[PDB]
Formats: C-alpha cells, structure tokens, sequence
C-alpha cells in the first residue's frame, strides 16, 4: 500500500498545472525551467560585459 | 495594500522604467554615432594626404560651412532629445500598467457581474412579495363593495 | 518515484543559488561603476579642450 | 408584470406604444385577481399565500447554502469525471462554455512580471554601455593615427586637421540624430501598436462605469421595493380594520330596526 | 507526503525571492542613472509636461 | 530510505527558512530604504509629492 501511494503522490506533483507567477498556467517543473533559463540568460549578458 | 499603495507601486515601476529606458536610448544613440564615426574615420584616413594639396582659401570656407552645419544638427538633436524623446518614453512607460489594469478590470467586471446577479435575486423576491400583498389588498377592496350592497 | 522527488529538490536548490549569485554579481557591478565614474570625470574634460585652439 | 416595469425602468427605452400594452396587462391581472376572489374562499386563498410564502423562504435558504458552497470551493478540487448525460443543462438557455475561470491573476503576480521586464531593460542598458565604451576607445585610437600623419608642421596640415575634426564631428552628430529618430520611431510604433489595446481598455473602463450605474439603479429600485412592501403591509392592516369597522357600524345595527 | 507539500511552498518562496531581487536591481539601476545625470534633466524625464 | 527522505525534507525546510528569514528580510529592507531615499530626494526638489504629479 505505501509503495503505491508514494508513486501516486509524486506523479501528481509532476503533472499538476498551476498559476505560479504572471498570467500563464504551468507545471512546477516548467516554471522552474523557465526561471532557470531566465537567470542563465541574465548571467550570460553580464559575462559578455 | 490600499488602491493607493498599488498605484504607487505602479508608478514606481513606471519611473524606474523611464529612467532606465531613457538612458538606454541615449546610450543606443551614442553607440550608433560612434559606429558611424568610426566607419567614416576608417574610410577617409587615405584621402586626407591628397587634400593637403588644396588652396588654403577652400579649406577655410569648408570648415566654416561645416561649423554652421554642425550647429544646425546639434540644435535638431537637442530638440529631439529634450522634447520629443522624453514624451514618447513616458507614454511608453504608462503602457507598462496595461496588463495590471486589465487584470484589475477583469477582476472588477467579474465582481460586478456577480453582484448584479445577486441584486436581481433580491429584486425578484421583493417583487414576488409585493405581488402577494397587492393580491390581498385587492381582496379587501373587493370585500367592502359587497357589504355596501 | 522517490528519485524523481529528490531531483526536484536538487533543481530548486540550484535555481535558488542562481538567483542569489546573480544578486551578488549585480551588487559588485554597481560598486565598480560608481568607482569608475569618479575616475573618468577627470579624463573626459581633457579631450574636448581641443576646441579651445584660439590664439 | 412588475418585473417588466422594473426592466424598463432600468433599460430607459420608453418605446412609445408600450403604455397601451401595460394597461391591458394590468387589466388582465385585475380580471384574473377578481376571478380568484370569486371562485375561491378567502380562507383557502390566504392558506395558499401562506404556503407560497413558505416555499419562497425555503428557496432563499437553498440559495444561501449553494452560494456558500461555491465560495469555500476555492479550486483545489479535481474535475471529477462523473458520467450520464441525463440533464439537458438547457436551464433558461445551455451557455456555460466559459469556465476558463482560471484563477485571474493577482495584482502581485502581475506586478512581479512588470518588474521582471524592467530588469530586462536595465540589463540591455548595461550591454549597450559596454559596447559604446569599446567603440569610443576604438575611435580615439583611429583619430590619433590620422593626426600623426598630418603633423608635417605646414599651415595647410593644421587646417587640414581642423577640417577633419569638423567633418568627423558632423558625421557623429548626424549619426546620433538618425539614431534617436530611429528610436523615437520604434517607441511610436510600439505605442501605435498598443493604441488599439488601450481603446479596448477604455471601452472596458466605460463598461465598468456603465455597469456601476446600472448596479446603482438596481440598488435604488431595491430600496423602493423595500419601502413599497413595508407600506403595503401597513395598508393591508388598515384595509382590514376599515372592513371590520364598516360591518360593526353600518350592518350589525339593521336587525334591531 | 510532507516533503511533497514542502516542495510547493518552497517554490513559491523562491518566486517571491526572484521578484524582490528584480525590484532591488531595478531601483539600484535607477539610482545609478540618476547620479550620472543632472537632477534638472531627470526631472524633465519624469515630470516635464505635468508642470505648469 | 525513511532516514534519507527525512533528511531531504529537512534540507527543503532549511532552504525555505533561509530564504524567508534571511534573504527576503535583508532584501526588503534595502528596497524600503531605497524607496524612501528616493521619495525624500524628489519631494525636496519638487516641493510636492512626486506621485501626485503622475496621477
């Protein structure tokens, strides 16, 4: 029972879409990736300085 | 925060944007001017030895002409930089508030619609009640006429 | 499943570090510009002096 | 009938000819009301009104519970798929495609995006500033090279140098002006592109205002009906006392005469 | 189960962090630009057209 | 496995506490000082509140 419950909880977290920031609906993983790309872009723009 | 706090926040956002955008455009203009200057300097570096053979009187006339053209261009540039540019930047800055305002409007409209509906319900109930009272009132009026006969 | 959950936690730590690193880089960048602008005010006055060739 | 009067009062469209129809409707009701009082006993009519009133109260309670439930269900609740296509869902229609009602964004969330965009501009500024400094250094190096080639001490070389500096200044200033114009064009295009959106917001704003007026009108009607119903209740009590007084003062004394 | 809940909370906080950092950087940038420019010019930027 | 996952939970909590009690408090103080310094500076130069002119 426990093994099955744990698999479900993790699956729900990866697939669930919510309004995290702004006007766009996304999964936690997508929004986190977007945020990471944005700060990578910011850092690249600072090293070329 | 109070509508006032939100407004203030929006304004802050605008002011920060104006300051940054103005400087950005100035820097973009400086950069573009330097680029064109550099390109011109590189193209005319070989021709400057051949012009040294020109009559002194022609160079003096040219310098004077160029000085007058420079002053005209400077006055046009300053006019754009000090009068046209700041107004346009400010207009653009105000547009930053569009999504926020829209969002608020949407929120208000939604609220209103909800309220209107609630009001309609209240009105309907009160009218139903009135309808019942008026029926009874008419009943009493009718009853008095038969007593008179 | 537990491995996937652990991966999310690692990613969160990484993004948090990236935001804080970026914040520090900007703090240094504004301190260096304030020190350079103090030095450069001196040099720019020099070159526009070539307009003074009167006698 | 009352509702129709209400809707009209709210919609300000006094179509000329509606009065004949109102009178007729009013007469129709009067006839019906009269018929009701001729056909049934007052005792049964009042009993019927009591029941209608209970029903009306129960409907209001149900509506209270249903609206409370709609406020507490803020969205975690999962779309349960329940199955039979039984109810038509036609209601007064059919209608409800809309519920995209994704949680409208909060001020906080929008303003957060705004500041993120502001940082994008500041980041671009830094980039262009670094580029302008490199170009300025490169130009200074080239001017120095050209000045070294014209240093043959001859009056003509000095004048040629001055002419160069003057031509260069003109080219740089033309470049700055063209660039600024270009940027102004961009800013105008951007503002022009958003002009439609702003019109739309203006319309919305008008709509919101109009709607606020409408809500106020409705609110006034509600206040009128409240007063109206309170008055009607007092009148019903008065009217009842008048009929009883007539029977006691004018009819009951006749058998003795 | 507790770890799953903490993941969502922790991420909202990270978003708040990002926001406040962006605002900080934007205000610092504003200050840097204002210090390089004469107050009269900047006044024209912010307010020119609104002053009688 | 229970011990390891417990450690992951503690790491996430420590991270969130560090962000909320250390990092955001410091950043919010800097933002508030900067907003006040700015409002004072322009209030002095304009003789009125700067935001009234933008309304």
């Amino acid at each position: 029972e426990t093994s099955e419950n744990i698999v479900d909880v993790v699956r729900e977290r990866h697939q669930s879409k919510e309004k995290w920031a702004g006007s766009t609906i996304s999964t936690l993983c997508e929004k986190m990736k977007e945020l990471r790309q944005s700060y990578e872009a910011f850092q690249q723009s600072s090293l070329q300085d | 925060g109070t509508t006032e706090d939100k407004c203030k926040e929006m304004m802050r956002l605008q002011l920060a944007y104006i300051c940054a955008k103005h400087k950005l455009i100035q820097m973009k203009a400086k950069s573009a001017s330097l680029k064109v200057g550099l390109q011109w300097a590189e193209n005319n570096a070989s021709v400057v030895q051949d012009k040294a053979s020109q009559k002194e009187e022609n160079l003096k006339v040219r310098i004077t002409s160029l000085k007058n053209e420079t002053l005209q261009i400077e006055n046009h540039t300053n006019s754009i930089s000090n009068e046209k540019l700041p107004g346009l930047v400010r207009d653009n800055a105000q547009l930053l508030n569009m999504p926020i305002v829209k969002g608020d409007y949407d929120l208000q409209m939604a609220h209103q619609t909800s309220c209107s509906s609630r009001q309609d319900l209240v009105c309907d109930h009160l009218m139903k009640q009135k309808a019942s009272f008026e029926l009874l009132q008419l009943g009493y009026e009718l009853e008095l006429r038969k007593h008179r006969d | 499943a537990l491995m996937r959950m652990e991966s999310l936690e690692a990613e969160m730590e990484e993004v948090t570090e990236q935001i804080l690193t970026w914040r520090e880089q900007q703090k240094t960048a504004f301190q260096m510009n304030s020190d350079a602008n103090s030095s450069c005010i001196t040099a720019q006055t020099s070159y526009l002096s070539i307009e003074n060739l009167h006698p | 009938f009352l509702r129709s009067l209400h809707d009209d009062s709210i919609s300000s469209s006094v179509h000329p000819g509606k009065e004949d129809l109102r009178s007729l409707s009013h007469q129709q009701w009067m006839s019906m009301a009269e018929k009701v009082w001729n056909t049934h006993t007052p005792n049964h009519i009042l009993a019927a009104l009591e029941r209608l009133t209970l029903n009306s109260t129960q409907e209001l309670k149900k509506l209270q519970f249903s609206q409370a439930a709609d406020l507490s269900k803020g969205p975690s609740c999962q779309l349960k798929e329940f199955s039979e296509p039984i109810t038509q869902s036609r209601s007064c229609n059919e209608s409800t495609h809309l519920d995209p009602q994704e949680t409208l964004p909060s001020f906080h969330s929008l303003i957060q995006e705004g500041w993120a965009n502001s940082v994008k501009v500041s980041s671009e500024l830094r980039r262009v500033q670094s580029q302008a400094q490199a170009l300025s250094e490169h130009l200074a190096e080239r001017i120095q090279e050209i000045h070294k080639k014209l240093s043959d001490g001859s009056e003509v070389s000095v004048l040629t140098r001055a002419a160069f500096d003057a031509e260069l200044r003109c080219v740089i200033l033309r470049g700055c002006r063209d660039a600024l114009m270009q940027e102004c064009r961009m800013l105008q295009e951007e503002a022009a592109g958003k002009k439609q959106e702003m019109k739309l917001l203006q319309q919305q704003q008008q709509n919101i205002q109009e709607a606020c007026l409408l809500l106020d009108k409705k609110q006034k009607h509600i206040q009128i009906l409240i007063k109206g119903n309170s008055s009607s209740k007092s009148q019903i009590r008065r009217s009842s006392v008048e009929a009883q007084k007539y029977v006691q003062d004018k009819l009951l004394p006749w058998p003795q005469e | 189960l507790k770890t799953d809940e903490e993941l969502a909370r922790s991420f909202r906080q990270i978003l708040d962090l990002s926001f406040k950092v962006n605002k900080e950087i934007s205000l610092q940038s504003q200050k840097a630009v204002e210090e390089t420019c004469e107050s009269a010019l900047v006044r024209q930027w912010y307010f020119d057209g609104s002053l009688p | 496995k229970a011990k390891f996952e417990s450690e992951v939970l503690t790491r996430l909590r420590n991270m969130r506490h560090k962000i909320k009690r250390e990092d955001l408090v410091s950043i919010e103080k800097i933002i508030a000082d900067r907003e006040r310094e700015w409002e004072r500076k322009w209030e002095k130069i304009l003789g009125k509140c700067p935001f009234s002119l933008l309304k």
